[PDB]
């Protein structure tokens, strides 16, 4: 196995993260969510930045999904404030601000993510299955 | 879509609101189309805080409440409406409206906390 | 006098509902203060309040008055566990050993 | 001439409508006064405010915009029935008959894979 | 089976004129008639039943009997639905419909029995409120109006 | 209140000016509730769960 | 410690209702 850095993880193919007990799993998930939103990483980055309605997060417990949605919303607001101010008090937010070259487009994308946070695609397993059965009902054959 | 009409006659009758309360401040900021949110691009704007608008501690226009259950929420709401009726001598319950996101979920609790009041405490709903 | 006040409770229960009758019964008899004064009666009072809330939630969907009594006797005879019909925490301010 | 009235609140628009009605009276007394609303509470509040301002509020029709547009379609162009042939239930009961007839086409193979698996006339409706 | 008797009864209703001059319902055009006029009537004073029933009995001759009803002080709005309002030869008239009439099968429904039914069901207050609403409507609509 | 589209509707693919959605209608309802309040505005939301005492976050508008 | 409850001085509202003829009979 290898060590995991949230700002150097290649988001290509299949990756297996083993988060031990007590580790910051919800923080690493929020960091990877901001990385997928802003499109950071350089050579190991995504080929294109994605919106809020294109990032799928699957967690079993509904309260865990609500807590993760609230934490990602708070992280989006804090990163938008730190990008408007060009300064922060967090070292991971400092490296996130150091990774980007442009500030106005990133701030506009974070504002659009804050406004589209209600339509975020962070659902459970059975909720995602019901949504995919009700959406494409023709190929599946669902009422 | 309204501005695209050719033969439209546009008349404006806007009554300005004097910004004294917090709700009147928000309505004046919406009507006048201005940005009062301080981002703090520099450290001088981030250090000082008197550049914002002063909010009086007795201004009870906009309040946000955190509750634990749909029963306790409307039980707090009934006491707060009684306090608002006691605070102002000229206040009609017809001028008070309560809007819920889902009526069928909260309406049993609303009827329960509105029927249990005694004759000196009962307000019509 | 007891029969007269129970007939008044029946009139309130037929006119105003479940929770007004239960609140008038708990206010006239003053049983809530006696259960709070008794050591170990706060959990009993919270259970009484939750049973009253569940009876009021089940009484709006039923028209007859005996139908709610039959529903309460059935749910007594049915120990099935729903997410709403479970026992809650009795107190939060006093620290307890949490098993 | 199409007149557009921009205002901040609704009481100014109600006072302007009262001034318009009191300024220009109707030549036909039995002619209803068309006030286009969206909900029943808006029409009820307008009726109460017009009764408070005028002393009475009667023969005021509050139709839907679609109903008023179809009424103007009937009144302006002739040879038109009062009800539209293309409604929701009418098109549903037409398509419930037409969809089994169109399953033999090549373009409806997706609906054939959705429908011909199991059908007790539930998915079709 | 009731249909062929009902329609001729309807024509028997339509052939009977209802006016002091003998004006039938067939002489009323579509613009003259108005069916189901809904009105809202405001009142800012507390409606006292004792100050109102005496004012009714001062002028209405049907209030000789009919001991007064008791109701609370009502301040606000009053709703009403008039069945029909129609004009004829420059004069406005009101028409309402009552159709229960269970206790009569013979020709005993004279003016005395109808007045007794009006006194029993207390339709005098309803007709007086209808006259007040029509007076206010004709005052608001038509300029230079006389009652 | 979120209402998902049918998926095979063509109005959701290419939106126009006169298109109406329930999310924008709810946001405009919140704006009209903010503007229509004259004297006092009261807002109450469930913040703590009654079952497990979990933190319940409010809406994005609040 | 000692604690008390505030009491309302007057009635919460007058008899305001939008009724009909059937409401007055």
């Amino acid at each position: 196995a290898e060590t995991l850095d949230p700002l150097r993880l290649p988001l290509q193919g299949e990756r297996l993260i083993e988060a031990s007990a007590g580790t910051g799993k919800t923080f690493t998930i929020a960091a990877l969510y901001l990385r997928l939103l802003l499109g950071l990483g350089g050579s190991a980055a995504f080929p294109r930045p994605l919106t809020v309605e294109e990032l799928l997060v699957v967690t079993f417990t509904e309260a865990a999904t609500a807590e993760l949605r609230g934490r990602i919303r708070s992280n989006i607001h804090e990163l938008r404030i730190a990008c408007l101010r060009e300064t922060t008090d967090n070292p991971l937010y400092e490296r996130l601000l150091e990774e980007i070259d442009d500030k106005a487009q990133a701030a506009q994308w974070l504002l659009l993510a804050e406004r589209q946070m209600d339509e975020a695609a962070v659902f459970t397993i059975h909720g995602f299955c019901q949504r995919m059965l009700n959406l494409n009902a023709f190929e599946s054959g669902m009422l | 879509l309204l501005s695209d009409l050719e033969s439209s006659q546009e008349l404006d009758a806007f009554v300005d609101v004097t910004p004294d309360n917090l709700l009147h401040n928000i309505q004046s900021d919406i009507l006048e189309l201005e940005n009062r949110a301080v981002a703090g691009v520099n450290i001088e704007e981030f250090s000082r805080s008197d550049n914002k608008r002063p909010l009086d501690p007795l201004d009870s226009s906009i309040t946000f409440h955190v509750c634990h259950s749909p029963q306790r929420e409307v039980e707090v709401l009934h006491d707060r409406l009684l306090a608002m009726l006691e605070e102002d001598p000229t206040l009609t319950p017809r001028d008070i409206i309560v809007m819920v996101a889902d009526i069928d979920s909260y309406s049993p609790f609303i009827q329960a906390v509105f029927g249990s009041a005694p004759a000196d405490r009962y307000l019509p709903y | 006098v007891v029969v007269e006040e129970f007939d008044g409770y029946r009139q309130i229960w037929r006119k105003r509902g479940v929770m007004p009758m239960l609140r008038a019964l708990m206010s006239a008899r003053n049983i809530a203060e006696n259960l709070l004064a008794t050591a170990g009666g706060e959990r009993r009072l919270t259970d009484i309040l939750h049973i009253s809330e569940l009876l009021q939630e089940a009484g709006t969907q039923l028209e007859s008055e005996h139908a709610l009594v039959r529903w309460l006797s059935q749910h007594i005879l049915e120990p099935d566990s729903n997410a709403s019909s479970q026992q809650m925490r009795l107190e939060s301010d006093k620290h307890l050993v949490q098993i | 001439m199409l007149r557009v009235y921009h205002s901040n609140r609704l009481d100014v628009l109600e006072a302007l409508m009262e001034f318009i009605v009191e300024r220009e009276r109707l030549d036909d007394p039995f002619e209803p006064e068309m006030i286009l609303v969206q909900s029943t509470g808006m029409a009820q509040w307008l009726q109460m405010t017009l009764s408070q301002k005028f002393g009475i509020a009667a023969n005021i029709d509050f139709p839907l915009p679609a109903s008023f547009i179809w009424d103007m379609f009937v009144r302006v162009l002739p040879e038109i029935p009062k009800e539209s042939a293309f409604n929701k239930q009418s098109m549903s009961w037409k398509l419930m008959t037409l969809l089994p007839q169109l399953l033999e086409r090549e373009d409806f193979t997706l609906l054939r894979h959705y429908l011909t698996d199991d059908s007790d006339k539930r998915k079709l409706f | 089976q009731w249909e062929p008797v009902l329609t001729e009864w309807i024509t028997a209703v339509l052939q009977a004129p209802l006016n002091e001059t003998g004006v039938s319902l067939s002489q009323l055009s579509a613009r003259n008639k108005q069916v189901e006029m809904e009105f809202y009537l405001p009142i800012s004073e507390p409606l006292i039943a004792s100050q109102l029933d005496t004012l009714i009995r001062q002028f209405d001759p049907l209030s000789a009997g009919c001991p007064p009803l008791e109701f609370m002080q009502v301040r606000g709005m009053l709703k009403g639905f008039i069945d029909l309002v129609f004009r004829h030869e420059g004069r406005y008239y009101l028409l309402a419909y009552k159709s229960n009439w269970l206790g009569e099968d013979s020709s005993a429904y004279t003016q005395q029995a109808m007045a007794a039914a009006m006194q029993a069901h207390r339709y005098d207050l309803q007709y007086q409120l209808y006259t007040l609403a029509l007076h206010r409507y004709l005052r608001h609509r038509i300029a230079d109006y006389d009652y | 209140r979120q209402l998902a589209p049918l998926g095979f509707d063509l109005m959701s693919q290419k939106p126009k000016r006169g298109d109406r959605s329930r999310r924008d209608d709810d946001r405009y309802l919140f704006l009209e509730a903010l503007i229509s309040a004259q004297q006092k505005l009261y807002i109450s939301y469930i913040g703590r769960s009654i079952q497990d005492n979990s933190e319940r976050f409010p809406s994005v508008l609040v | 410690a000692e604690l008390n409850a505030k009491t309302l001085q007057r009635l919460p509202g007058d008899n305001w209702r939008v009724t009909s003829y059937s409401g007055l009979q």
